[PDB]
DNA sequence: CAAGACCAATCTTTACACTCTGTGAGTATTAAAGTTACCTATAGCGCCAAGTGCGCAAAGGATGAGCTAGTTTTT
């Protein structure tokens, strides 16, 4: 309400490009490295095997998070993370 | 004039936004640390404003890459001042130039005119960025602006901990920046000439030492504040709280006559002060407000319609909120901070407005001490005071001392309207079931009173949609309205119930009201003290108090022992026996080893023939518990008491009974009968040390105290919890 | 204490800030009665001038005295307020003021104040220190008045005494050159038990080029706890070896001279002997 | 940061009570790990020494520790405190300390701070400098290892680096006498339109009389404005003249040297002639 | 091709106008003392008039003497 230009912008597809090596690198932080099962699982590939999915249909690309599953909107919003930084960042210096 | 400031992720604060300002503006709070850096940001602002180099704040978290401070000042005053025609002056031209003249080119010709002349708020915003790489930014790029803005609304700071008394610093700006007087036209020879004229013996004596003092003198020239200063101090004729009056007093006279409105803001004023030093403060601020104040009839010179400036307090004294909530009213408000629960300042309002006068008068130090409060129990009698403030009591529970207990009945509660602070001071209100449901003798139905009325039409919700979980609460509902009927059979003359135990209704009203912060006992306080469980403690309690308090009257014990031993009979006649020979007395006479006997052996034959007429006449062993209850001023199942029975003419017999009980044994205990005696401490502490000498560990005692008293246990219990989920946001 | 009064001034702590001690010189060193100023006629006077409407002013200060209602003025105060309200303006500068001032106003006065100076070369270039006492000399010699030197502004009157500690040959050097037999040096010293004592290290010289030849080696002389005085430069070249000195710890706290007789008669050491040890060493 | 640390110091006002900068150097400089002090076996120790009753010292202490339970020490409190409970106690004594224990405990460390100190004479007697530069360069060549000077206690370690700000020429001369090679004067002096230079002043003189019978007249140089070189005192004397300096308020600020071609060879006034000028006057 | 990002200082600082002495709703609205403020800088060579110039560049004697000019960068 303070400005006096507005200028809005749309990212496309933005489910379906959330690279998962994005997913999980962001996640690793807060996940102890260790086997959950044996020597054969890892403790974070067991949790993220709950929330990715390989569509038949998107095979070319590989595993993704699906958008109408419950834990969507909360990786994305860690993921998107760095970029919000950036781009506040960015636009601080503009005003 | 500020209206609005801003806070977003600066220190302790995420997103903090101050309105809605008054003329005496208080702040208290637990979280000092709040204040402090509500203080930091504020004077961090005015010194960028006027171009300072000074550190940059830090930030709560380091996720975020900027802060911002924002500012809006109601430049209503100054727009009707300087559009007027009849102001033609070169600092009206400059402000229009300044402020009104980017905003009012890009209007049309019908916005301009009747639409922003007739009742219209000007505002004016400014933002203030602080960036992660240490970086200042502003919203507006001019320097003069923000210049304007400073001069045109300064601000002062004071502390009276560490205040100088030697330094009139304040004074000398206060003066200097609220005078409308040009001291350019006075010139410095004509002044000297008149002074040498007025002290000389020879013409010309004072102008030549003062020219040879001023070529050994040399320096820089006067500044025109410097100037100014020393006129004032030349024409005036002389030069912790004085200091403090005198500068809050300077501020409201010199400002009647000024378009400039300042900010002050004050902290601790009431440190190492006496309360009625504080109070006569806020006394005289308030005759000096109202000094100048030209409303409705009140008219005449020196009465002004000028705005007051804006005044914030820091306090710690119940006495200084007292005084300003009792004169000011309309013109104050109260600001909490407290913090959340993930740790971060808050800011709420505390209601302080009302519209009873006789509670504004009657205002005493308790309404003012409930403020400082982080759990507050409204209850409304005064046994429950005698109760819950028991120190014996609250030893063994270090959680429900952090808790202040208040009398209040329905319009103190209407009026103090817990409600409104909810968020920053929980609170607890404690009824009885009789305040809902009524219940006759001769009518065999119950009926609802007018606050279960309101209750059930608060809880019930118009106009809303389907919610999950919501209608359980309409059935309850449904269930209140269609209980008015309710018939039901009571035994034993009127005086219990076939099988209701006034105890699944009572949870389940409890059960419905814990989101409105209520809580219906089944029974009185009187009720919880005595129960079907603690009749070993209250008889030994009675049995203490024959031993201990009973006393021979007559001077010599032993002969008037054996004069009524043989004029009365020992065992048929023990009753006028104890009438005529044992008193109560505050001093108890220690006698001989055989008088000590017989009176020991005498006591001893009483409390059997009372413990054995209470275990004949009374049967059911619970007869004796709804007597004890009753002769307390209590009620019981039915709801009635002496007078309520009386009245009703109903159960005539146990009205004899007792009253036979109370005027033929039991006659020493009737002083100890009435409400409001002193029973309750006694018995609470008498049973509490019998339990700690019979059990050594607390966890033994306390359970021990959880098995004889349910009921006071589980609320003690309740709000103990309550006020461990919440510790953690109201502690500094 | 009213027709003597002692002032006292530490440079290593001076605070620039304040100027107390000045007010006070100017208060006290004045010849005028500053009780027919009087108050009505001054306010009255600047009302008329700075108000357009007749009553301004006065009206504006009654309001600001009925609420910051204290103590009265003191003659004192009342004397500086209108001494400022008269004048144009408010480590090394503050000191020269000061000395300045008090040598212009004692000159119509019979006051005769005393003053100490504790360091006055405290963080001061040597040429600063040097301009000091240049300057005090000069202004002390514009108001002498002997014989020819009379006409208006030269004066027949004692100056007040002035007492320096320091602990720099600069200032001793110049004090000893311009001000010659107005000045005296005085040394502590300790006896053998430990008491203080207080003597006089001559410091006049009758020979003019002594006096003009006077340098920092000549100044150095009265910081010496030891002096050899020797004739020629070979004896310096020997007393003087580094390595020599090396190995007797004990010597190296004596200075040596070259010293001729026209130079022995001027400085005189027999007479600051009990002060200044020396041995006179020749062939 | 760690490894090339920054210690200023300043004495015109310094606190003797005082003593953090000298625990932060001791702490610093040092080669032990306390970590593997057992808290117990201390603890145990002390009540053993000191207690008739076995245990009751560790009562106390643990009734003591309970009530005023506060932030748990860190190493470098730890530290100190291990330093002071082994050793038996705790303006210039101060300074010339804080350089002993400097130089000390560098000598067998990688660790080179950088050391400034304003104003080392203040409120100093010329003795009392000259003696402190001595006791310096005393302890500096304790430590020196060149050539035959071998043995236990001799280091072949850089010694650290330290700035002085003096306004005084006992200290210039004492450090240009004894240090030689090791030393170096600059020079600040401000430009036409209003800028800080800085230059080297020469300070290495080959010839040892030279050096060794440097005085303050020599020292006194390197503080004037104006140098005036001449050949006779003939010239020093007509220079020198207070009646004929008294009408050229223009000259005094100059410093008239008597030098021979070999002093004036060794001085070398060319080589810092931008800060220091001057004039050769000769027949 | 066209484009957000268009320097610092220009002397400083302060301050209501009115008839009414407490109050003001313009279609586009700063100035006036005070105090500085300081300013400043020049070859080829010789000669006589001593810097405002004149002559000559062959001595020398008033127009034969006759003569040259570094690197690099921008470009």
């Amino acid at each position: 309400i303070y400005g006096s230009s507005y200028c809005r912008l749309d990212i496309s597809s933005f489910f379906n490009n959330i690279s998962f090596d994005d997913v999980k690198q962001s996640l690793s932080p807060y996940i102890k490295d260790e086997y959950l099962i044996g020597t054969e699982q890892k403790l974070i590939d067991a949790i993220l095997n709950s929330v990715g999915y390989e569509s038949p249909i998107r095979k070319d690309k590989g595993m993704i998070i699906p958008m109408g599953f419950r834990t969507s909107p909360a990786i994305s919003n860690i993921v998107f993370r760095k970029m919000d930084l950036l781009i506040q960042d960015f636009c601080a210096k503009k005003g | 004039t500020i209206e609005s400031i801003r806070v977003k992720n600066l220190l302790s604060f995420d997103d903090v936004i101050l309105r809605d300002f008054r003329d005496i503006n208080c702040i208290i709070g637990r979280n000092n640390v709040g204040k402090s850096n509500l203080l930091k940001v504020i004077r961090y602002f005015y010194a960028k404003l006027e171009n300072k180099k000074v550190i940059p704040l830090d930030f709560h978290t380091n996720y975020n890459a900027v802060g911002e401070i924002t500012f809006t000042f109601d430049t209503t005053r100054i727009k009707k001042i300087v559009t007027s025609r009849k102001n033609n002056g070169r600092f009206h031209k400059h402000i229009y130039n300044t402020l009104f003249k980017s905003s009012s080119v890009k209007l049309n010709f019908e916005e301009l005119i009747a639409r922003k002349n007739s009742t219209n708020k000007s505002f004016f915003s400014l933002t203030l960025t602080i960036c992660k790489d240490d970086s200042v930014m502003w919203s507006v790029d001019d320097p003069k602006v923000r210049s304007l803005l400073a001069t045109l609304y300064p601000f002062l700071y004071i502390e009276t901990r560490h205040i100088d008394l030697y330094d009139w610093n304040p004074i000398w700006k206060l003066i200097s920046n609220l005078n409308s007087f040009n001291f350019d036209d006075v010139d410095h020879d004509e002044l000297v000439n008149f002074l040498d004229e007025k002290i000389s013996s020879r013409k010309g004596d004072y102008k030549k030492y003062i020219d040879r003092v001023v070529s050994v003198i040399d320096t820089k020239p006067y500044t025109y504040k410097e100037k100014v200063i020393n006129y004032i101090k030349v024409a005036i004729k002389g030069d912790s709280n004085k200091f403090l009056e005198t500068l809050l007093h300077l501020l409201i006279t010199l400002t009647r006559t000024e378009f400039i409105s300042p900010i002050v803001y004050i902290d601790e004023p009431e440190v190492g002060l006496h309360p009625k030093l504080a109070e006569s403060f806020v006394s005289n601020l308030n005759k000096i407000y109202s000094k100048f104040k030209k409303t409705s009839e009140l008219s005449g010179p020196g009465r002004y319609k000028t705005p007051y400036p804006n005044i914030f307090y820091s306090t710690h004294s119940p006495s200084i909120l007292k005084q300003t909530i009792k004169l000011f009213g309309k013109d104050q408000q109260v600001l909490h901070f407290s913090k959340k629960k993930d740790g971060s300042t808050r800011v709420n309002k505390i209601n302080s407005t009302y519209s009873d006068e006789r509670f504004l008068n009657i205002f005493s130090d308790n309404e003012a001490r409930l403020f400082f409060s982080e759990y507050i129990v409204f209850v409304e009698g005064a046994t429950e005071l005698e109760l819950f403030r028991n120190l014996s009591l609250l030893n063994l529970y270090p959680a429900f001392s952090l808790a202040d207990i208040y009398d209040a009945n329905e319009v103190i509660l209407a009026n103090i309207n817990p409600g409104y602070s909810k968020a920053s001071i929980p609170f607890v209100i404690i009824k009885d079931i009789d305040t809902l449901i009524d219940y006759s003798i001769k009518t065999e139905k119950f009926s609802l009173r007018p606050l279960f009325e309101k209750m059930i039409k608060e809880l019930t919700k118009e106009f809303d949609y389907y919610d999950t979980g919501f209608g359980r609460v309409r059935k309850e509902i449904d269930l209140f309205s269609d209980i008015q009927s309710s018939t039901k059979k009571h035994m034993d003359s009127g005086l219990f119930f076939k099988r209701f135990s006034l105890h699944n209704l009572s949870s389940r009203i409890n059960k419905v009201s814990r989101k409105l912060n209520r809580y219906f006992m089944t029974t009185t306080i009187e009720g919880a003290l005595i129960n079907e469980q603690s009749l070993p403690y209250f008889f030994n309690w009675i049995g203490d108090v024959i031993l201990t308090q009973m006393t021979i009257n007559n001077p010599n014990p032993d002969k008037f022992i054996e004069a009524m031993r043989r004029r009365y009979n020992i065992k048929s006649q023990v009753v006028p026996l104890f009438k005529s020979v044992f008193c109560i007395g505050l001093n108890h006479p220690v006698y001989s080893s055989a008088v000590d006997k017989q009176a020991l052996r005498i006591k001893l034959s009483f409390l059997n023939y009372l413990k054995r007429k209470v275990y004949s006449d009374f049967n059911n062993e619970k007869e004796i518990v709804l007597a004890l209850r009753l002769a307390f001023g209590g009620k019981t199942e039915t709801q009635y008491t002496l007078d309520k029975l009386r009245k009703d003419g109903e159960a005539e017999l146990f009205r004899e009974k007792i009253k036979n009980y109370k005027n033929n044994e039991l006659f020493f205990l009737e002083p100890q009968m009435t409400k409001t005696s002193g029973w309750v401490t006694t018995f609470l502490n008498y049973t509490i040390e019998k339990i700690t000498s019979e059990e050594s560990d607390d966890d033994r005692i306390r359970q021990k105290l959880s098995f004889i008293f349910p009921e006071i246990i589980s609320i003690i219990e309740q709000a103990s919890s309550s006020i461990e989920a919440e510790e953690s946001s109201l502690t500094g």
